[PDB]
Order: C-alpha cells, then sequence, then structure tokens
C-alpha cells in the first residue's frame, strides 16, 4: 500500500503538498497517478504519469517523483479544491492506490448557520408517526452541534443528527430528525431545535398545539 | 464518451455481486477496462481490468473471488464477487486503463484516463450495500415552515426507505437555484431518511420528484408553499 498523509491543512492562495511515499518497486520504477473527489461527486483524474494533466483540470495541479515518494501539489489554493486525493502506481502486473488525503482549506468567512424546524405533516400523522425535520445551512466552518428540547426539557432518545456535509456554496451543511409517535407529537406543548456553532447558538421552535 | 455502471445496490451476504459497465460513445475493442471500489470512509481498492484482447489482471487479495469478462458486441464489462460480506459494501467504479509511450523510459497505463485523447474516463460509481434487510420503497411527505417571512422555505421529506440511494429533483430538474438535498441518516428502525430544501425570495408551484431505483418508484409530491390560506 502506498502512505499518504491522512490530512494537510492550507490557506486561499498558499501552496499545500501531499506525500506518496512507495518502495523501489511500484513508485521507483513505475508512473504514479493522482485522482480528486469532491464529497458530493466521484472520482476525477488530475494528473498522470509524472506531471502530464487531463483537459479540464487547471494548471495549479502539478506531481513529481524523487526516487520512491511522488508529491502532488497545489500552487494556489481555491475552495473547490476541498475533496480527497488519491494517488496510484503499478508493481508490475498489479495496480496499488494510496490511503487516501484529505484536503482543508482555511481561511474561509465565517457564516451562521440558517435553521429551519418543519413541523411534522398532516399526511405523516394519518400514520401515527411525526418526524420533526431540522435543516442546518450556510454555516463554516463544517462543525455544528444539535441539540433538541420539549418544554425546555432535553431529549437524547429518538435523534438523529448528519455530520456537516459540503453544500453547493462551498460551505456546509446538516440535518436533524427527531422521530415520534403522534401521539407523543401533541402531548407536549412546544419543540425546539437548538443549533450552537462557534460558540453561537441559534433556536428555532414549533408548537403542535398552536401551528 | 460514457462509462456508466449498472446492477442491484443490495446484495444479500454470501452470495454474488454482479455489475455491467456500459460503454458508450467507444469501441471495447482497443480499451482496457477495469474495475475500483471505494468503501464507506475507505481508501480506493484495485480490483481488476481486463485487457483489449480478453487478458485480465485481478487484485491478489479477491483473486479467488473475482470474475471479469467483456462483450464486445454489447460493449459491457462484468464483475462477478462472490461470497460477499459487509466489507465488500462499497462504491463500485469502473474506468478505462488508457496506456501511452513515453519516449524515454517505455509503455505506462493509468486508470481513468482514455489512450489517445487523454480524456478523463471515469464511471460514475455505483454504491452496492451488502445487507440482509429486504427493499423498503420511501414515503415522501411535503415540508412547510408555516407552523409569514420574506423567503419562503419548503421542501420534501424522503422517509424511510432502504437501500440508498434517493435522487431528488424539483419540477423535472427545470428548478435548481435555491436547492439543497441533504445527505441521508440512519435511523433507529434501521431505514434511511433524507430532506430536500428549497429557498425561494411566490409565484409558482413547487413539486419535488422523488426516483428509488432499487424498489423501482418514482414519486411526484406537489408542496402547498401557501400559509395563512391552507389553514385559514
Amino acid at each position: 500500500v502506498l502512505t499518504q498523509p491522512p490530512s494537510v491543512s492550507g490557506s486561499l492562495g498558499q501552496r499545500v503538498s501531499i506525500t506518496c511515499s512507495g518502495s523501489s518497486s511500484n513508485i521507483g520504477r513505475w508512473g504514479v497517478n493522482w485522482y480528486q473527489q469532491v464529497p458530493g461527486s466521484g472520482l476525477r483524474t488530475i494528473i498522470y504519469y509524472e506531471s502530464s494533466r487531463p483537459s479540464g483540470v487547471p494548471d495549479r495541479f502539478s506531481g513529481s517523483k524523487s526516487g520512491n515518494t511522488a508529491t502532488l501539489t497545489i500552487s494556489s489554493l481555491q475552495a473547490e479544491d476541498e475533496a480527497d486525493y488519491f494517488c496510484a502506481t503499478g508493481d508490475y502486473n498489479i495496480a496499488v492506490f494510496g490511503s487516501g488525503t484529505t484536503l482543508i482549506v482555511m481561511g474561509q468567512p465565517k457564516s451562521p448557520p440558517s435553521v429551519t424546524l418543519f413541523p411534522p405533516s398532516t399526511e405523516e400523522l394519518n400514520g401515527n408517526k411525526a418526524t420533526l425535520v431540522c435543516l442546518i445551512s450556510d454555516f463554516y466552518p463544517g462543525s455544528v452541534t444539535v441539540v433538541w428540547k420539549a418544554d425546555g426539557s432535553t431529549i437524547t432518545r429518538n435523534v438523529e443528527t448528519t455530520r456537516a456535509s459540503k453544500q453547493s456554496n462551498s460551505k456546509y451543511a446538516a440535518s436533524s430528525y427527531l422521530s415520534l409517535t403522534s401521539s407523543d407529537w401533541k402531548s407536549k406543548g412546544s419543540y425546539s431545535c437548538e443549533v450552537t456553532h462557534e460558540g453561537s447558538t441559534v433556536t428555532k421552535t414549533v408548537k403542535p398545539s398552536e401551528c | 464518451v460514457q462509462l456508466q455502471e449498472s446492477g442491484p445496490s443490495l446484495v444479500k451476504p454470501s452470495q454474488t455481486l454482479s455489475l455491467t459497465c456500459t460503454v458508450s460513445g467507444l469501441s471495447l475493442s482497443d480499451h482496457n477496462v477495469g474495475w475500483i471500489r471505494q468503501a464507506p470512509g475507505k481508501a480506493l481498492e484495485w480490483l481488476g481490468v481486463i485487457y483489449k484482447e480478453g487478458d485480465k489482471d485481478y487484485n491478489p487479495a479477491l483473486k479467488s473471488r473475482l470474475s471479469i469478462t467483456k462483450d464486445n458486441s454489447k460493449s459491457q464489462v462484468s464483475l462477478s464477487l462472490s461470497s460477499v460480506t459487509t466489507e465488500d459494501t462499497a462504491t463500485y467504479y469502473c474506468a478505462t486503463l488508457g496506456c501511452y509511450f513515453v519516449e524515454g523510459v517505455g509503455y505506462d497505463c493509468t486508470y481513468g484516463l482514455q489512450h489517445t485523447t487523454f480524456h478523463d474516463a471515469w464511471g460514475q460509481g455505483l454504491l452496492v450495500t451488502v445487507s440482509s434487510a429486504s427493499t423498503t420503497a420511501p414515503k415522501v411527505y411535503p415540508l412547510s415552515s408555516c407552523c409569514s417571512s420574506s423567503t419562503v422555505t419548503l421542501g420534501c421529506l424522503v422517509s424511510s426507505y432502504m437501500p440508498e440511494p434517493v435522487t431528488v429533483t424539483w419540477n423535472s430538474g427545470a428548478l435548481k437555484s435555491g436547492v439543497h438535498t441533504f445527505p441521508a441518516v440512519l435511523q433507529s428502525s434501521g431505514l434511511y431518511s433524507l430532506s430536500s430544501m428549497v429557498t425561494v425570495p411566490g409565484t409558482q408551484t413547487f413539486t419535488c420528484n422523488v426516483a428509488h431505483p432499487a424498489s423501482s418508484t418514482k414519486v411526484d409530491k406537489a408542496v402547498d408553499p401557501r400559509c395563512g390560506k391552507h389553514h385559514h
């Protein structure tokens, strides 16, 4: 297996390098290739053999090799470069890929999360179900903590919150769900979704009795 | 030129995973096609490759369970992986093995590259999950944040389905500005649920188009944007 650093960091416009170390049998003898995968899409080839790039990949990407360690260097970072990067080479009749490197771009403008708390629809209540959806978007850095409440009392059970994910504007988004029965839905006065981010909390509240 | 994977996205453990890579705008006669997979949050794993003339190479660790064939006339490459376990749950990719002559050294090859045009040549990737759970179609519900703002926010809840993935569009793909489809969460019930949201600054109708190929279901769901008229 080819050894890559698990993650590297860099700011906008700065140069970052990702190493890929192998042995004299694979990297030392044969060409090296690099691949990019943004979390939303699949794999994309960015350079091949050594420093050649396919059609449509920017001039900022370039590759080099010194002995058994190949390097992918990104000259001036941009927001779209935040992705996973994998190297690959051949031993002989065998292909071997790297462990992967997560590239994180820092220095991007901070943003508080927009929070929308949806109530359960009337069509789901007819099936004696009730799921509350708390949608979170437009926040950077991509890390939030969600805590649900009902009549000012914290709830820990039947709560499922997705990790932060990169959306279209290059900030982050997340979502949290509160699955409960339709009788549990009307049993309380108000439910709320508290979203804390960078030491600041945004809270949205919903009320069954009023609505 | 396109490479498209297809096949069941849900297979039972100990059974055989079979996928098909259909190659458009290209001739399998003079193109090497290989397979690579990516387990959830794992590095890429090479599976194997079938060369132009039908020759094959495999990953030694998986050789015993691996079979790759191809039909030039159908423009199809096949992948069989037998006795699958949960470890075999992954996103499977097919790609070309483009080879080129390096004037000074010799021949070398790159996965995901076309041999002469040097264009990108990756498949879209197909997530297949090794699980004993059965295929559950989603129940889709409208989301309304009414319970009078400047930017009304509505959406669709795609609830309690198995297996991943579902694909959500709005108004047959016409509405793309202001939309965001969130990744799915896995709940206590053992099923997946996700939501898609539309923020718009109305004068139009909003229907979301949910599709779940595993259950061959496709639901169009109209979402009522209006507030004080419906409730009163």
